[PDB]
Parts: C-alpha cells; structure tokens; sequence
C-alpha cells in the first residue's frame, strides 16, 4: 500500500530551527519491510535525508530512532507495528542529545559516561594463571545479559534522569557496564570501582522508572543491574 | 598551502577487528598513532561475527597447531602460504589469550548435560577442522571481541577519528605512501593525514553483490584507495560464499549450526552433505558445501516456499536450552528476518556472499607488495595492510570458518610488534607537493561539481546485479566476458554521476557516492580475475575448466593497477616453510 | 550563541512526541505527590496548631473543616499523601527484593498501586465527611 | 559531598530516606487507626489523645523524620529542575527553614497540650 511519513528534518546551514517533513513512500503491499528499508528508498527519492546505519541485523546500534513515541533500532521495527491507517508515522531522533543533522544525533556525553566507569578489565595481576583466567560456567553465567550492550543509546535516550544530568547521572548503558565488570571474576578492582560510584549522581539518580528495560533491542535489563550495584554499595558503606 | 595537516608516526585506516588490534599494538611501542573510521568503531562489521576463533588450544581435547596448518592448507587447495599460515597458527594461542587477559567474555568448560571440563575457553566443531578447535563465547564472538578491543584502546588511550572517510592515499615523488586524506563526515572539512605509516584495514566489499552477509558499509573503499594509488590486489576472484547465509535476508547464521550438530537436508529428507562428502559429512569444507545445495536448485530439487529457493537447516532436534546457551543470536536472527523459530523448525539457508580472500599481497609484518619491472616482489614504502582487505595469502582460496577472526589479531598485532622496524628499513620518506596532496582530492572535486549527472543508485544497482549473475558461486568464460564489458559500460557512466546533497552536517550522500567509486574499482578487478583464471578450485568454480590446474594455475593472480589507466592481469606462489607441506587430493 | 560564537544545535525535548510506560507515570506522579505533601504538613500543622490551642480554637477548627471547598483541599492532601505512601513502598520492595525488578513484573506493580490508592482516595473522602 | 545534600555522600541519602519512610508509615497508620475509630470527635477526646506522652513523642518524631525525608527528596527534585546555582539554593534555605520551623512549631503545640 501507501505509507505516509512524518519526518524529523535539520541542517545547520539551511534551516536555523527544525520542521516535521511529509514523505510518502509507495511500497509493495507483497510483505512487510523494517523501517530501515522504507528510509533507504525515501532517500532515494531525497539525498539530503541522513540517518546512520550498518550490520542492518540489530547488532551494530547504529539505527536509534524514536519511533511514535518509541525508541528502537530502524533496522528491526517492522512497518507493521508502526502503521495505522490516516495516522503517519512519526520518526524522530533520539530525546535529549543534541543534533547534527536530520536524524543523526551526538551519542558524545553517552560515549562519556561509558567511560567514566571505566570500560575495561582491571587485575592488580596478582596470582597470574598459566594460561587463561579461571572463569567456571557458573562464575562466566554471572555475564549474560551484561556483555550484549550495543551502545545503541536506547535506553539512556528514554531517560529522564538522564536527560536533567546528561553528565552527572551515568545513566542506564553505563551503569549496566560498570555491573559487567562488577561481578566479573577476573575483574580485581571491585571494591575501589563501588567508592567511585557513591556519591549523589553517578547511580542514585536512577528511581526505577523502568523505560530503558522498556525500549531495549537486546532485551537487556539496566534497572535490575543497578539494583545489584546499589546493594553492593549497602554492604561496602553500611 | 589551504589544506590542514596531521601528523603521526602512523594512520590506521579502519576500526574493525584487526585495525584496533594493531592501533594498540603501535601504542604499545610508543608510536604516536592515529585511528580512522566511518562508524564508531564498535558499528564496524566485525561486530556481526558468530562462529568464534579457531585456535589450537587444546581444551576441548589435546591438539597441536600442525593439525590446524594441515587443516587450513587442505582447506585452501594449497593457494594459502606455508610460510603465512604457519606463522599465524603457530602463533595462534599466545595471540587469544592475550584478549582473554583483557576480559574477553568467553564461554567456560566444566558442567553440562552429557560433558564435562575446566575454565578453559569453549572451542566448538566448526567446518575445516577434524575436531572442535574453535573458541566461541556464545552466537556473538565477533561482538565480544570487537568490544573487548575498543574497551582497550579506551584504557591505553589510543587517539580516534571516528566518522571519518579516508579518501585515497598521498603519493611521494618517489612513488611512496606518505598518509592520506580523509573527510570529517561530521563537520564536512578535509584534511591531510601525513604518516610515515599508512594501515589499511577497511574491511571487505560483499556490497558489490545483491545479497551479502556483509553491512552496508562492507564497500572496499580499502581495495579502491590502493587500486587508484597503483598498488595491485591478489586472487581478488577468490569470494567464499557462506553455505547458511539466509534465504531472502543476506544475512548470517554461523557455521556452528553444524557444529553443535546442525542438519542440512533437503526436501526429499535426505542430508545431501552426506552423500556429496562421504565421510565428513556437514563438517566439510566452505566452497564445497556451497555447490551442494546449490546444485540442488539447479536440478528443480531444491525447496521453496515465500522466502525462496532454500535448503533446510534443521536444527530443532537439538534441546531447546542447548540451542538458547550456545547458539542465542542464532534463535533470534532467524525469527527477526526467517519467521522460523529454529527450536522447532530448520531455516531456510542459502549460500550467499561472505568473505572476500582477496585483497592487498602483504608480507607477515604486514608490508603492502607491488611488483617489480621484471616482476619481483617490491614492498611499497609507508603502505601496510591487516585484516580482510589484505591477502596476506592465509586462507588462499578457501578460509577456513573461524579463521579470519584469528586472522585480524594475529596479523593486526604483528604490524604493530614489527612497525618501528619496518620504518627504519624503508628509512625517511620525503614530503608531498600540493600536487600530490591535490592528487588525492580530485575524486572529490569530481563529484562535488558535477550535479547535472547520472543518478548513482541504478550504477549501484546494475553493479551489484551483473556481479550477481556473471560472477556466482558458478561461472563461465562466456559470462565473465559480457559482465566485464557491462562494467566498462558503467564505469564510464559513473563518470558522469552526480552529488545531490552539497551539504556539510553529515552528508551521507556525498559519502556513499565515494564509497561508490570503491564499489566500481573493486567489482572490476574481482571480474578481470575471475575471467583470467583456468581452474576451478576453492571458490572458483567454471563449468569449463572442472579440474584445477596443478601446473599452470597454482599461483596468486595479481591484479595489476595503473590507477585509473587501462589493466593488467600476472601471477605470485609459495611452497616453502618449516615443517612441510605437498599439494594433494582434496576430499572433504 | 555567547558573544560573537555562534551555533547551538537543537534537541528533541516534546514531551507530547514521547511515549510513557506506565511506570513513567507511576513514578513522576510519586514525585509529584512528594512536593504536595512537603506543602501539606505546613498546612495540616496549623489545622493541628488551632485544634489543640483551647476550646474555641477546636471550634474554628471544626468549623473551617465545615467549608466544603476545604474539604476538597484536604482530600487531595490526603489522596496525594496516599499515593506516595503505596509507590514509595511499592519502590522500598523492588529495592529489597519482594518485586521483580522485570518490566512485567513493574506494571504489575504500578497498577496494583493505583488501585489501592484510589480506594485509600475514597476511604479518605468519606473521612473528610 | 555536595553541601545542599544531607548525606554525606550517595548511599547515605538512600538510608535516610528508606529509614524515616518506615517510621512515617508507623506514624501515619498510627494516626490513621485513630481517626477511623473516632467517629464523632469531640474536644475531650481529641486533647485527651495528644496529652498522651506516647503521641506527643510520636509526632515528634515523625515532624523530625520528615526534616530528614523531606529536605532529601526536595533536594533531589531542585538538583533536577532549578539549574541557575543562586535562585537553587534560596530555595534550599526556604524549604529547610520551613521544614526547622514545623519541628520547632511542632515542640510548641505539643507542650502546650
Ligand atoms: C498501608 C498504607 C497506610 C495508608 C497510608 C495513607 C494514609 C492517607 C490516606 C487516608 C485514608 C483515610 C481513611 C479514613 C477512613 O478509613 O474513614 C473511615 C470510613 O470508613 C468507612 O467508610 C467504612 C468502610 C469500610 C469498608 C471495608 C472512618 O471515617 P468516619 O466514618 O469517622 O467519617 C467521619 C465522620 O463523618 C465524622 O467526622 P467528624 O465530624 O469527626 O470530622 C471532624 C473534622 C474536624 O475536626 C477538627 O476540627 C479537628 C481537625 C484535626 C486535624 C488534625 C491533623 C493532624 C495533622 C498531624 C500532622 C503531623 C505531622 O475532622 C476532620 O474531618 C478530621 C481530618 C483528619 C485528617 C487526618 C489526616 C492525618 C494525616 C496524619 C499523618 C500526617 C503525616 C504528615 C507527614
Ligand atoms: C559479515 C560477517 C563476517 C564474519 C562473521 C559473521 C558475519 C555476519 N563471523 C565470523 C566468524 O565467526 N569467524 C571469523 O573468523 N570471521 C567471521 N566473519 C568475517 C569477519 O567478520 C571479518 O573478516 C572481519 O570482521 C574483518 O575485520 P576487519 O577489521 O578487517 O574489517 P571490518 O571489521 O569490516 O572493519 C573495517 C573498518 O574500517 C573502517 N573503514 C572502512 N573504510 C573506511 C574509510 N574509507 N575511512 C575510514 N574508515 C574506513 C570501518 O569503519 C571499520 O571500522
Ligand atoms: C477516578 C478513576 C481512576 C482510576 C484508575 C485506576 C487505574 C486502572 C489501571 O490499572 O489502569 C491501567 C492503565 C494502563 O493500562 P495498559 O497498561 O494500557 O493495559 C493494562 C491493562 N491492565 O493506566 C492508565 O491508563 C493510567 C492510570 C493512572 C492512574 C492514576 C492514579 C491516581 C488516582 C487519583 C484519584
Ligand atoms: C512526610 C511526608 C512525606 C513527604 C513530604 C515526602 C516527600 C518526598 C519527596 C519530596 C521525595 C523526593 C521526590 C523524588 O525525587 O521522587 C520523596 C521520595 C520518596 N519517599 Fe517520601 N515523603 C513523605 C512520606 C513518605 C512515606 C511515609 C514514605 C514511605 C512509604 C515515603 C517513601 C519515599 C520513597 C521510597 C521515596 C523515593 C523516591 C525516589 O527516590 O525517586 N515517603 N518523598
Ligand atoms: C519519573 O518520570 C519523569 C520525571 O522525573 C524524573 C520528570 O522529571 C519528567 C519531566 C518533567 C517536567 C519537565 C515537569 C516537572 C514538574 C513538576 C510539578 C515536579 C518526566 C516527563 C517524567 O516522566
Ligand atoms: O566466517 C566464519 O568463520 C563462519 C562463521 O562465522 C559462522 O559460521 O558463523
Ligand atoms: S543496554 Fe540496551 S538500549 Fe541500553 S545502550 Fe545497551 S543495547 Fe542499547
Ligand atoms: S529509566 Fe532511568 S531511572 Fe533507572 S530504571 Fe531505567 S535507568
Ligand atoms: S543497522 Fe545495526 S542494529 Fe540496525
Ligand atoms: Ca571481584
Ligand atoms: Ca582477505
């Protein structure tokens, strides 16, 4: 059938204050497409629509878009859940980070906050193994659902917290990786990781709000990861 | 003198798995160094990788890394170097965990239904090896080490470009690679990246294709930049098809299927792979069990339903748990894009476009090679290449599943460990006149002036389309012949090609023109291969020469540039190493 | 745009464009009820204040409650109050660990809560009567 | 430590807030339960619940736990809201005046019952 877009449109350098762009992209009505698809033809009709995109599968998180209301990967949203008849549909960058352009948001104070918590293994190297670490199934199940984070920003986006302390909250990605390492067992730097995380705005920001396990691709879960992290602060300063 | 400058002891053109192994490796050393890329490094294809590592390591049950040189040689119809693999397979264990040392999120050995083993890395069966020697951390080993990576190149402070689009290389008067030129996608400015080290590591092309298991950004801009500079490109013919890619997506399943024990059938029931290879069943080699369901679509024998001429991979048999715990990524990519829940029905694979063994002729250390006037070997000072873009001649004609992986870090870290030598060796290069510098930015001028032109979504498209036809898994003099005078037809027409977007705020557009050119440079030098060569071995497979030419095609076919002049096509070979090795039959 | 640097890009903030759970709502409205209580007190302390300084003064007390208008005000103070207590232990349980922390699991919780605290509402109203 | 902050870091701010819920809960059922078995409340009755010792302490103690409760949480919600540093903190100071002033207000009323 005929699919009626309502678009997100701004250039620095044309337009001084954005605009919603109608589109309308005539598709077969043969099966059902993701919205990814739907942009790469609409920007075949117009160039100028930038949008980033890449593993086109869900993997790369280069696709975080709010649609209607929602944020999501473009590349997974099917078109049937986003259509409904006279209504358009509503695609729009992602909430609170700046724009560059068009759809293209600046992911920098997201990248930010990742690295804050210090993305990365820490062992005093004390007691080196032979050859690899000593990791059991069950120390190495610890890990799910920790190490799948795409840094889509879908979550962090979709956060109000977030959005009123962009740079003091480390917001849902990020506390989610500080957990990843928290309860690594290779990782030796837990107790000094948990006194850089107690003050007022780096993990208490968070009220349980929940729309980040709401919008997650991966299924990931934050608000419980950081429920976990504000124990560990409860049995290390109480 | 307008245009801005950079300088570093060293450019690493690209943030994939191997570009980031080397950007640390070089940091190491205390070699400033820049990384490039036109994604943020953790969006690079790598990212997508599913299968694991194969590296002998020994935990699943004992095992020697000879066994591994036997399996990938056999595995590349001794088109792959002795000296190279050896190197890489020998090197392979120290190499990977060396990135368990850095918190790679590996699966663990101990309890499990019917197994049981220590902490060491869970190394599954995969397709080339007698045994499992692959170490896999679930459905995503490409996402775990792609992320481990970047989380180090956070901790060691490594200097990143990212989206950034590196435009061509900068020639020295003395015919030297001296840096290159990149666009800030961001802000739009162009600038000179000036290094007495240039790495290339841009990934593959399988863009140049209509159904690839590659992403949208996989579009040989490496291959283009080293062709419009005069460096030449081996058995750039040599396409492995994956033999499960997704009927109608293009888009991945691992190999690890078969491996955990995976059926691939067809629709009279029986498992063709059986029957085709006797003894080794669905373990059997990359370019042959391609042919087999392939064959059996040809004869009108193969299944078909909405998503198309597909074959079976039946998978449900195994526990549903087992299915979730090992092969996660794989439950979901088949409902997402198959419809088809795995755990109780088999999904329809078909072997699309994966990963491209040809690329950039390089030693070990990862020094760029061009030929000289006799024809000898003649490295190409400030110029190196690591990963996929580079045909470092490792998987020759046939990579081995789980080899490339182990590919990027044992060769992206040797680059790095060798760099400051190599630099002494080449010795000082001397700087580059305007002329040089504007050289490199006339691609650009091109398509920033001209807007009156041809629409390059049909170039893409008929690109991608005659690539499809005359260069498949199957392919035949005849075919080649009319594809490789289409491309002529296009190449011209791309000429003409216009720009619509003249913006600067991140123009996609402008970007994927560029990439374009890539797309135009690389198909046609896959096709002037394709064509020239008198055999069918690995990938290769012509109708009209069934055998392979042991004494006449047993050679690199080296794709001779002369940037955008008229062609060339010659040859390169290596049978020397340690332990041994003799050509033979190869039965899978 | 500081003086003479220019440029400040735009967000997307329209909270009209933006789609809540209803946990969203579960807990702004928790902090909203905040915010009215911290004023409530005030009040409730003079009501207190009055009531409690002599007869004549429990009188004009008895009486201020008579207006109906009042007693309108003193029936969201004690419906807001109600709230926050039911989402505030709503919230101590997913803390603790008496809530599943699944998403689920949280708008299981937050209706609940809204139910019991429309009937506390009620319970309330029949109060201030 | 951020000044405006009761707590002396994060976690602490969690406790005190978890800690004065619970006792204002008590307070408030112990409150609640009266009024609903009240009925028709009469002066006697009302200044004979107060003259109690058990809820003059009570309601003092809860007056104290919402200075505590109450000056967190109005704390978190102007670290989120009012981002010009001088008009924050004249709130602040109005919010912990008043809430000083209900406890001392708060003594007042109850010793003169
Ligand atoms: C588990 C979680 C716990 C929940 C927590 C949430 C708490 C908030 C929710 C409030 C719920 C209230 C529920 C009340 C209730 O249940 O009403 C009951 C109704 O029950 C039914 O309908 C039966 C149905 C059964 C179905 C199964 C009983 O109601 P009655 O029948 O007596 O009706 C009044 C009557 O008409 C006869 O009425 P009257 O003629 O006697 O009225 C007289 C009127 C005027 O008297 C005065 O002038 C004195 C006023 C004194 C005010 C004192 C305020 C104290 C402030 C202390 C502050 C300390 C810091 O009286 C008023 O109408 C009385 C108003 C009472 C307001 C009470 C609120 C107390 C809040 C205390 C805690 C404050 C905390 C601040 C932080
Ligand atoms: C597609 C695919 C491949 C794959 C796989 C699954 C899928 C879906 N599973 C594998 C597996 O289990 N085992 C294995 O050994 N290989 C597997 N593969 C193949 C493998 O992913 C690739 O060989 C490998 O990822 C290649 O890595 P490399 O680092 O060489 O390349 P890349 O990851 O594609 O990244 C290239 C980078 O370069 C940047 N770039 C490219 N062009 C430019 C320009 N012009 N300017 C600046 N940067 C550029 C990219 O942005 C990227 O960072
Ligand atoms: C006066 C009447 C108001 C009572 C409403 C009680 C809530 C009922 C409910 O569960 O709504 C769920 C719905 C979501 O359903 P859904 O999530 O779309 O589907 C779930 C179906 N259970 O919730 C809403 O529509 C918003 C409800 C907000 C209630 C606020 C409490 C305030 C009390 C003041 C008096
Ligand atoms: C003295 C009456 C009360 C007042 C004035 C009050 C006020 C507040 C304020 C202003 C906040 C912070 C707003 C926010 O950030 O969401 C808050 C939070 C909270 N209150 Fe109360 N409160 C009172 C009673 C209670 C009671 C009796 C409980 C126990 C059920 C309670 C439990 C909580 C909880 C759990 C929070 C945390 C919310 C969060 O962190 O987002 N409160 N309160
Ligand atoms: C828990 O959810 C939420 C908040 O809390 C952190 C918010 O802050 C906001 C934003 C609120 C604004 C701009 C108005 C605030 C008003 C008052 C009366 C306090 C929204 C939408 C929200 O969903
Ligand atoms: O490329 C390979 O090594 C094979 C692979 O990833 C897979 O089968 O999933
Ligand atoms: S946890 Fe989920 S939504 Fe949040 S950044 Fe990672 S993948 Fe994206
Ligand atoms: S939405 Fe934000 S407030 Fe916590 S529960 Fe998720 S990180
Ligand atoms: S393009 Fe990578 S997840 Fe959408
Ligand atoms: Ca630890
Ligand atoms: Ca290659």
């Amino acid at each position: 059938m005929r699919l009626e877009f309502s678009i997100y449109r701004y250039n620095p350098d044309v337009d001084d204050a954005p605009r919603m762009q109608d589109y309308t992209l005539e598709a077969d009505e043969g099966r059902d497409m993701m919205l990814l698809d739907a942009l790469i033809q609409l920007k075949e009709k117009d160039p100028s629509l930038s949008f980033r995109r890449s593993c086109r599968e869900g993997v790369c998180g280069s696709d975080g878009l709010n649609m209607n209301g929602k944020n999501g990967l473009a590349c997974i949203t099917p078109i049937s859940a986003l259509n409904q008849p006279g209504k358009k549909i509503v695609i729009r960058p992602l909430p609170g980070l700046p724009v560059i352009r068009d759809l293209v948001v600046d992911m920098g104070q997201f990248y930010a906050q990742y690295e804050k918590i210090k993305p990365y293994l820490l062992n005093n190297g004390q007691n080196p193994p032979a050859r690899e670490h000593l990791q059991m199934p069950e120390q190495r199940e610890k890990l799910d659902g920790l190490y799948e984070c795409i840094l889509c920003a879908c979550c962090s986006t979709s956060c109000p917290s977030f959005w009123w302390n962009p740079d003091k909250f480390i917001g849902p990605a990020g506390l989610l990786a500080a957990y990843r390492f928290l309860i690594d067992s290779r990782d030796t730097e837990t107790d000094s990781r948990l006194d850089g995380l107690s003050d007022a705005f780096s993990v208490f920001r968070c009220h349980s709000i929940m729309n980040c396990v709401s919008v997650c691709p991966k299924g990931l879960n934050p608000t419980r990861a950081i429920g976990h992290i504000k124990s560990m602060l409860l049995q290390r300063n109480a | 003198m307008k245009l801005p400058v950079r300088e570093f002891d060293a450019v690493v053109i690209g943030a994939g798995g191997a570009g980031m192994r080397a950007a640390l490796q070089i940091s190491q050393s205390g070699q400033t160094c820049a990384l490039l890329s036109k994604v943020f490094p953790t969006r690079s294809h790598t990212v997508s990788a599913q299968g694991g590592i194969t590296v002998a390591l020994g935990n699943t049950h004992e095992d020697n890394w000879e066994w591994h040189m036997y399996d990938t040689v056999k595995g590349s119809d001794y088109i792959g170097d002795q000296d190279a693999i050896e190197y890489m397979c020998k090197t392979g264990p120290e190499a990977i965990l060396e990135l368990e040392h850095m918190g790679l999120p590996f699966s663990r050995l101990d309890d499990g239904r019917i197994y049981q083993r220590p902490f060491g890395g869970q190394s599954k069966n995969f397709g080339g090896e007698q045994a499992a020697r692959t170490a896999a951390a679930a459905d995503r080993t490409g996402h775990a080490l792609l992320h481990t990576l970047y989380q180090q190149n956070l901790k060691n402070h490594t200097t990143i470009f990212s989206e950034w689009y590196a435009l061509d290389l900068v020639k020295n008067q003395d015919g030297a690679v001296v840096g290159c030129t990149a666009l800030c996608i961001e802000t739009g400015e162009v600038v000179y990246f000036k290094a007495r080290a240039t790495v290339l590591a841009t990934g593959g092309a399988g863009r140049i294709y209509q159904s690839t298991t590659n992403a949208h950004i996989n579009t040989g801009d490496g291959v283009g930049m080293a062709i419009r500079a005069g460096v030449p490109v081996q058995d750039m013919e040599m396409w492995q098809f994956h033999p499960t890619g997704i009927a109608g997506a293009g888009v991945l399943v691992t190999e690890g299927c078969r491996g955990e024990g995976g059926y691939l059938l067809n629709k009279h029931g029986e498992r063709f792979m059986e029957r085709y290879a006797p003894n080794a069943k669905d373990l059997a080699g990359r370019d042959v069990v391609a042919r087999s369901i392939m064959i059996e679509i040809r004869e009108g024998r193969g299944c078909d339903g909405p998503w198309g001429p597909h074959a079976k991979l039946k998978l449900d048999h195994l526990g549903k748990e087992v299915l979730e715990s090992r092969l996660p990524g794989i439950l979901e990519l088949s409902r997402t894009f198959a419809h088809v829940d795995p755990v109780k029905e088999p999904i329809p694979v078909i072997p699309t476009c994966h990963y491209m063994m040809g690329g950039i002729p390089t030693k070990v250390t990862g020094q760029a090679l061009t030929v000289n006037e006799k024809g000898e070997d003649v490295v190409v000072p400030g110029l190196f290449a690591v990963g996929e873009i580079a045909c470092v001649s490792v998987h020759g004609a046939n990579r081995l599943g789980g080899n490339s992986l182990l590919d990027l870090v044992v060769f992206g870290r040797a680059a790095g460990l060798h760099l400051q030598e190599s630099i002494a060796e080449q010795g000082a290069l001397r700087d580059a006149s305007e002329s040089d510098v504007e050289a490199s930015l006339d691609r650009l001028n091109r398509w920033n002036n001209n807007r009156n032109g041809e629409d390059p979504v049909a170039i893409r498209k008929a690109l991608q389309e005659c690539m499809q036809h005359n260069f498949s898994v199957f392919r035949e003099g005849d075919a080649m012949a009319k594809g490789l005078e289409q491309l002529k037809v296009i190449r011209e027409r791309l000429k003409n090609a216009r720009l619509d977007d003249t913006s600067s705020e991140f123009n996609t557009q402008r970007v994927e023109c560029l990439e374009l050119d890539n797309l135009m440079e690389t198909a046609y030098a896959t096709a002037v291969s394709a064509n020239f060569r008198t055999e069918s071995r690995g990938a290769h497979s012509r109708f009209d020469f069934p055998d392979r030419d042991d004494e006449n095609w047993l050679c690199h076919s080296l794709y001779l540039p002369e940037s955008e002049s008229m062609t060339r096509r010659s040859v390169n070979m290596e049978p020397k190493l340690r332990p041994a090795f003799p050509p033979k039959i190869r039965t899978y | 745009m500081i003086r003479n640097v220019k440029k400040q890009r735009p967000v997307n903030l329209d909270l009209q464009t933006i789609r809540f759970p209803i946990t969203a709502i579960a807990s702004i409205l928790h902090r909203v009820s905040g915010v009215i209580t911290f004023v409530a007190v005030g009040i409730l302390l003079w009501l207190l204040g009055t009531s409690l300084s002599s007869p004549e003064g429990f009188e004009q007390a008895s009486a201020i409650m008579g207006s109906f208008f009042v007693k309108f005000i003193m029936w969201g103070i004690l419906t807001a109050l109600a709230y926050h207590v039911v989402v505030g232990i709503r919230h101590m349980m997913m803390d603790f660990g008496y809530l599943e922390e699944t998403f689920e699991a949280g708008k299981r919780s937050a209706k609940i809560s809204f139910v019991i605290t429309v009937v506390l509402s009620l319970l309330a109203g029949v109060l201030v009567w | 430590s951020n000044a405006s902050a009761l707590g002396r870091n994060g976690v602490h701010d969690f406790i005190l807030v978890r800690a004065t819920a619970i006792v204002l809960t008590l307070y408030i059922i112990y409150m609640v339960g009266f009024f609903a078995t009240s009925g028709e409340l009469t002066y006697e009755v009302w200044i004979g619940f107060f003259a109690s010792a058990f809820t003059k302490v009570f309601t003092l103690l809860a007056l104290f736990s919402i200075l505590i409760h109450a000056w967190i949480g109005m704390w978190q919600v102007l670290t989120d809201y009012v981002k010009p540093l001088a008009l924050r903190l004249m709130l602040q100071l109005v919010i912990v005046v008043a809430l000083v002033v209900y406890v001392i207000y708060g003594f007042v009323v109850v010793w003169g019952v």
